């Protein structure tokens, strides 16, 4: 909590980044700072103990120092499955606590772009029966993460009943977001189609499906 | 026939506290008047008889240990102290008969982008007895597991890097100390001019 | 080296204890015990360490409402957080730094706790039948697991054995206050009509495991 991070960091492939991380006298001051990796939906991951050593299995190119009260983490030739939260911590005789940093989100910013792969899904015929109605629409594939979805209902926009997730990296590294749009069967049967819009980077896709 | 007091005070380099440099000085005659009349100390603490004493006494042998430290360290060179230097890298007796010297020297040990060429014991099965020295460098074993020589799990390198930038405040800047010990054991052979 | 896996009930009404347990993989060791939380989208917070010789040191935010014991039999040390309100909810790690007390080396997979006073929701699994526009020999199945509570869901194809090309999308959380989440696999078009594909759905707040077969229309 008393360990100060900043929010975010930058670089491009193949640089290196400094992620800094300031403290007290109680804290960095009198004892050890370790790094920690957090890849997001895995679990923290021991970069850096005792302010410079690697555990086993981290390569050459993370590496750390410690001076008076702030701490610093290198990350020598960055790669996109570098792109983590990044957490210092120390223990803090003040507190008798174990403290950690607010965290610092790492972006490789020059990537390959991609444009998205979007799959439109109409309602199950058996979720009809159930008496709903849901369009699922999957982006998939795309860099940079930020995306745009809008809905239509034949031509005329729709904005009730939208659910949108925030953009998830994935196992090769680009983006995905998923859209829904619920509607009742009477709503579905009674257009003549409807279409998901994806804008990713001022350019648009859509596709659309009709009962 | 002067002792080579400034062999221990005026030397370049300094070695660190884990392998403290100690000179036996013998067969000599010193002046503790014009040693502690230099504005340059931090610290000066004598320890049972005083440097105007010191100057009609005579000792046999007189020690000089010199290492470095960090600012907030000095404490611990002194009698009936604990911490990581006192522990488990230099120890002062109870009994200390002797000088503590400390001098800031931020302007010779510290080097922009961090001068991690001093070192420190950071764990040791005991605490360090009085005056000894350990310079061993072999893998601390806190768990069950052992470590054979190799870093990893529980098994740690167990001397560490000061952190010294000169950017840094007071306490964390680096210190050059000098403990001067006198040993009666033999004929005194080392005396003030009086 | 050692293993650590958490185990926790997932869903815990306001005002009651939370209590979760990790497993260590003996346990009369010299290493220090500790547990780690995160909520949602948030940093770490050390919640405390129980040492093997029972002494304990807890986060001052928490202490008086944070409890941890160590159990030889069942080779397990256990956390307890009483008067659970909703900023309770978070993903508890079990974590520990050996016999030293600094760096934490090894870690737990993590378990998600949810505070709420709502009910505990089974998902509906529908499927995602692949259509004529197939995009390019390159044929998209999925399944949509609806209206569910808590979080977690985890999904996987053909028990498994199809892990190549599938891509299981985060959860939204709908107004209603429920979860829906959907999991698209890759597959060759031309085996539409030959393989069976089934996904596997598994919510453990709710102790239901659901196999929907997905076919072609
Ligand atoms: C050490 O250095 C200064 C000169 O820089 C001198 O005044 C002093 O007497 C020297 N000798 C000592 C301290 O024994």
């Amino acid at each position: 909590a008393v360990l100060t991070q900043p929010s975010s960091a930058s670089s491009t492939p193949g640089q290196r980044v400094i992620i800094s991380c300031s403290g007290s006298s109680s804290n960095i001051g009198s004892n050890t700072v370790s790094w920690y990796q957090q890849v997001p939906g895995a679990a923290p991951k021991l970069l850096i103990y005792f302010d410079y050593r690697r555990p086993s299995g981290v390569p050459d190119r993370f590496s750390g120092t410690r001076s008076g009260t702030s701490a610093s983490l290198g990350i020598s030739g960055l790669q996109s499955e570098d792109e983590a939260d990044y957490y210092c911590a120390a223990w803090d005789d003040s507190l008798s606590a174990w403290v950690f940093g607010r965290g610092t989100k790492l972006t490789v910013l020059g990537q390959p772009k991609a444009a998205p792969s979007v799959t439109l899904f109409p309602p199950s015929s058996e979720e009809l029966q159930a008496n709903k109605a849901t369009l699922v629409c999957l982006i998939s594939d795309f860099y940079p993460g930020a995306v745009t979805v809008a809905w239509k209902a034949d031509s005329s926009p729709v904005k009730a009943g939208v659910e949108t997730t925030t953009p998830s990296k994935q196992s090769n590294n680009k983006y995905a977001a998923s859209s829904y749009l619920s509607l009742t069967p009477e709503q579905w049967k009674s257009h003549r189609s409807y279409s998901c819009q994806v804008t990713h980077e001022g350019s648009t896709v859509e596709k659309t499906v009709a009962p | 026939n002067l002792c080579p007091f400034g062999e221990v005070f005026n030397a370049t380099r300094f070695a660190s506290v884990y392998a403290w440099n100690r000179k036996r000085i013998s067969n000599c005659v010193a002046d503790y008047s014009v040693l502690y009349n230099s504005a340059s100390f931090s610290t000066f603490k004598c320890y049972g008889v005083s440097p105007t004493k010191l100057n009609d006494l005579c000792f046999t042998n007189v020690y000089a240990d010199s290492f470095v430290i960090r600012g907030d360290e000095v404490r611990q060179i002194a009698p009936g102290q604990t911490g990581k230097i006192a522990d488990y890298n230099y120890k002062l007796p109870d009994d200390f008969t002797g000088c503590v010297i400390a001098w800031n020297s931020n302007n010779l040990d510290s080097k922009v982008g961090g001068n991690y060429n001093y070192l420190y014991r950071l764990f040791r099965k005991s605490n360090l007895k009085p005056f000894e020295r350990d310079i061993s460098t072999e893998i601390y074993q806190a768990g069950s597991t052992p470590c054979n020589g190799v870093e990893g799990f529980n098994c740690y390198f167990p001397l560490q890097s000061y952190g010294f930038q000169p950017t840094n405040g007071v306490g964390y800047q680096p210190y050059r100390v000098v403990v001067l010990s006198f040993e009666l054991l033999a004929p005194a052979t080392v005396c003030g001019p009086k | 080296q050692v293993t650590l896996r958490e185990s926790g009930p997932g869903l815990v009404k306001p005002s009651e204890t939370l209590s979760l347990t990790c497993a260590v993989s003996l346990s009369s060791v010299n290493y220090y015990w500790s547990w780690i939380r995160q909520h949602p989208g948030k940093g770490l917070e050390w919640i405390g360490y129980i040492y093997y010789s029972g002494s304990t040191n807890y986060n001052p935010s928490l202490k008086s409402r944070v409890t941890m014991s160590l159990d030889t039999s069942k080779n397990q040390f256990s956390l307890k957080l009483s008067s659970v309100t909703a900023a309770d909810t978070a993903v508890y790690y079990c974590a520990t730094p050996g016999a030293i007390m600094g760096a934490l080396h090894i870690w737990g997979q993590g378990t998600l706790v949810t505070v709420s006073s709502a009910s505990t929701k089974g998902p509906s699994v529908f499927p995602l039948a692949p259509s004529s526009k197939t995009s390019g020999g390159t044929a998209a199945l999925g399944c949509l697991v609806k209206d569910y509570f808590p979080e977690p869901v985890t999904v996987s194809w053909n028990s498994g054995a199809l892990t190549s090309g599938v891509h299981t999308f985060p959860a939204v959380l709908q107004s209603s206050g429920l979860y829906s989440l959907s999991s698209v696999v890759t597959v060759p078009s031309s085996s539409l009509g030959t393989q069976t594909y089934i996904c596997n759905v598994n919510h453990k707040p709710s102790n239901t495991k659901v196999d929907k077969k997905v076919e072609p229309k």
